[PDB]
RNA sequence: GAAGACGGUCGAACUUGACUAUCUAGAGGAAGUAAAAGUCGUAACAAGGUUUCCGUAGGUAAACCUGCGGAAGGAUCAUUA
RNA sequence: AAAGGAAUUGACGGAAGGGCACCACCAGGAGUGGAGCCUGCGGCUUAAUUUGACUCAACACGGGAAACCUCACCCGGCCCGG
RNA sequence: GCCGCUAGAGGUGAAAUUCUUGGACCGGCGCAAGACGGACCAGAGCGAAAGCAUUUGCCAAGAAUGUUUUCAUUAAUCAAGAACGAAAGUCGGAGGUUCGAAGACGAUCAGAUACCGUCGUAGUUCCGACCAUAAACGAUGCCGACCGGCGAUGCGGCGGCGU
RNA sequence: UGACGGGGAAUCAGGGUUCGAUUCCGGAGAGGGAGCCUGAGAAACGGCUACCACAUCCAAGGAAGGCAGCAGGCGCGCAAAU
């Protein structure tokens, strides 16, 4: 198994117009390769999303439509979790 | 254009013998697979034992909760869903009773406004629901 | 659904089914 | 002139092999058509905002997108010596 | 318990072509928008800052320029005109 | 490849990725490579349908018309069966100029792993061996008969002033 | 094949379609299969011999079985008489 993740993971969700929301993740890992786990993010959460390239930052993945809770479902289902590092910024 | 000569009776009859199978009532009543999947097996009624009482909502333009029962048949052991017809005729039924279940009136198709239910209950414990309903007999 | 892509998706489904059935 | 007995035949039945119908318990696992106040977007109908669709081949959460050949059910029945 | 075919009227278009109008531009004038002030509306506070109206078809509009009545609104009390 | 000028070329709604003082784009004379056959080209032609376009050959084949030629019903449609069948595709070989799925980048957008640009593999190209599907469309089976007109067009034949 | 065959039945304009286990004829079988005795006539079962299957009485040494005859009860059933 590869190395454990770095110190903290932040999930930020913001709004766009109508009935829609635009949700981000921040700071998963710098060590972890295969950062095209958007492909596993999109195909499990049933959402359109991608990674946009932000400098000196945590390789933000933006997904459309509200999943804060489904990230909690998926990350305890998979290896990388301690379940005290995930701070929810939902409104 | 048809084959219409004088010695051509075999072509006409072995045509119409084979294009009768594209007719749906002839295929559904003469192939034999309908009689094995039907819960009655070609009967008019079937006696069975009430498992559990359900309510099913009507289809989309109506709004009601139709009172029905889940019956398990004695004869072959399959489980059906039957509709207990009149007003207040749900209350005359205890569970684990013999009921005599007839079809709903459209011969294998399940319609009304009630989805997936084609059976209705005639009797409960050898007294019929008309006699129980009018106050002519008792339990 | 455009019927060619319904055809293509049942084509992919049958190709995966015949992949999973001849392992044994 | 009875029982029995060698042999002969007709031969039910049991024995271990097959193979082949009909129904049944099937842990999982993959699909539907309804229910229609869930979520993600708009692919189709207006030149539906990239004209649609057919055959095939590759890809992608998803409608779909792109290639090469074909059709108008097209958005032209026609455009000049 | 319809799915579909052809055809008519209508609505709609991110189609093609005409027409009208100073609630359109062009010829142009006084302006408005920047400035102090009356006044309405959005917010903010209040015990209350009552209220309807939000693109022409809201915002000097309720003929609404209210010191009491108006007067709905607040704080305290009489009153049957039960 | 050789010249001989120069600071931009390309591309787009706008741009950026790409190329360029080791000399690009444009101009000139040349060589070679592979694909392709414009304009003439039409509601015109041929083919069983798929399809088919530079010249001159050679190889067989065919509709139409003309016929006082011959045979004398040999015919129509087609279970079984077979031949061909665009493009994509698969395998073996040769070829590779351009286009171009997958892919790598750029930019448009909230997001586009789509349209829009730069480059590119497999393929497109040819010779063999497969596959037999298309909106393979006149969305209209084939043979025969009968039933109004009209003016041209392709081919073959006949008859008519003229030019 | 929820198939005994036929004379026939219910529908029916002409054509058809469907049904016929059923009182008349013809076949087949008496739980499943065999094999026989007598007799003119049987592969008889209100005859016999076994095997299979299921069942009754027993002093556990043995004995006897066959309603798809009329009535009747069990059971299966929506569904059939003294």
């Amino acid at each position: 198994l590869p190395a454990g993740t770095e110190d903290y993971i932040h999930i930020r969700i913001q709004q766009r117009n109508g009935r829609k929301t635009l949700t981000t993740v921040q700071g998963i890992a710098d060590d972890y390769d295969k950062k095209k786990l958007v492909k596993a993010f999109k195909k499990k959460f049933a959402c359109n999303g991608t990674v946009i390239e932000h400098p000196e930052y945590g390789e933000v993945i933006q997904l459309q439509g509200d999943q804060r809770k489904n990230i909690c479902q998926f990350l305890v289902e998979i290896g990388l979790a301690k379940d005290d590092q995930l701070k929810v910024h939902g409104f | 254009g048809k084959c219409r000569g004088l010695r051509t009776a075999r072509k006409l009859r072995s045509h119409r013998r084979d294009q009768k199978w594209h007719d749906k009532q002839y295929k559904k009543a003469h192939l034999g697979t309908a009689l094995k999947a039907n819960p009655f097996g070609g009967a008019s009624h079937a006696k069975g034992i009430v498992l559990e009482k359900v309510g099913v909502e009507a289809k989309q333009p109506n709004s009601a909760i139709r009172k029905c029962v889940r019956v398990q048949l004695i004869k072959n052991g399959k489980k059906i869903t039957a509709f207990v017809p009149n007003d207040g005729c749900l209350n005359f039924i205890e569970e684990n009773d013999e009921v005599l279940v007839a079809g709903f009136g459209r011969k294998g198709h399940a319609v009304g406004d009630i989805p997936g239910v084609r059976f209705k209950v005639v009797k409960v414990a050898n007294v019929s629901l008309l006699a129980l309903y009018k106050g002519k007999k008792e339990r | 659904m455009r019927a060619k892509w319904r055809k293509k998706r049942m084509r992919r489904l049958k190709r995966k089914r015949r992949k999973m059935r001849q392992r044994s």
